[PDB]
């Protein structure tokens, strides 16, 4: 069965020091399989941006990697999903300390 | 030098009967062992009676002996130690 994108938590405020290491990660899921969006600003992260941003997705999984982190990366960022069926989409508010 | 904390296992949501245990699975590894808390709508989760942290090594849990529709919603596993932290979220839905 066709069944849209569907997210299936996400913390709505995360922190972290800066010049340390951020992972967050969230469960999704959606028939097909739903292509992967992370954005921040409006803008899609791509793998290896900044020399320090990492995605990681799965069938079932995306995982974003924030390495070393800087006061600029703070912000809120959008997980989004689609599939031709729909789409789906939730923010996490990510602080940089302080 | 270390690792910061990441998810060999994921808390999935879980779906439970309004009166059935219940409990979130995750495994958290990291350089030193990442000190695990979670909480949830924003709040620290106390250990009870009907709620416990059962932690093992990696194996960490949150664990609802008797489920109640007003453990309904989602929790937040934060994990940390000295290189970073990791954060997953995960639904508990409980049903008539």
């Amino acid at each position: 069965p066709g069944i849209p994108p569907k997210i299936e938590a996400l913390p709505s405020d995360i922190s972290i020091d800066e010049g340390k290491v951020l992972t967050v990660a969230c469960a999704f899921t959606g028939e097909p399989t739903p292509e992967v969006t992370w954005s921040c600003g409006g803008r899609k992260i791509h793998s290896q941006e900044q020399g320090r941003f990492h995605i990681e997705n799965t069938d079932d999984l995306t995982t974003l990697i924030i390495m070393d982190v800087q006061k600029q990366d703070g912000g809120l960022y959008t997980l989004s999903l689609g599939n031709e069926f729909g789409s789906d989409s939730a923010t996490v508010n990510i602080h940089i300390r302080s | 030098q270390g690792s910061p904390p990441c998810f060999l296992r994921f808390p999935r949501p879980v779906r439970v009967v309004s009166g059935a245990e219940a409990e979130l699975k995750c495994v958290v590894l990291g350089e030193p062992p990442p000190v695990v808390v979670w909480e949830k709508g924003g709040q620290q989760l106390a250990a009870s009676e009907r709620l416990s942290f059962p932690a093992d090594g990696a194996e960490h849990g949150l664990l609802l002996t008797a489920a109640l529709p007003t453990d309904a919603g989602v929790y937040v596993c934060r994990a940390r130690n000295a290189a970073g932290e990791a954060y997953a979220a995960a639904a508990v839905t409980v049903l008539e």
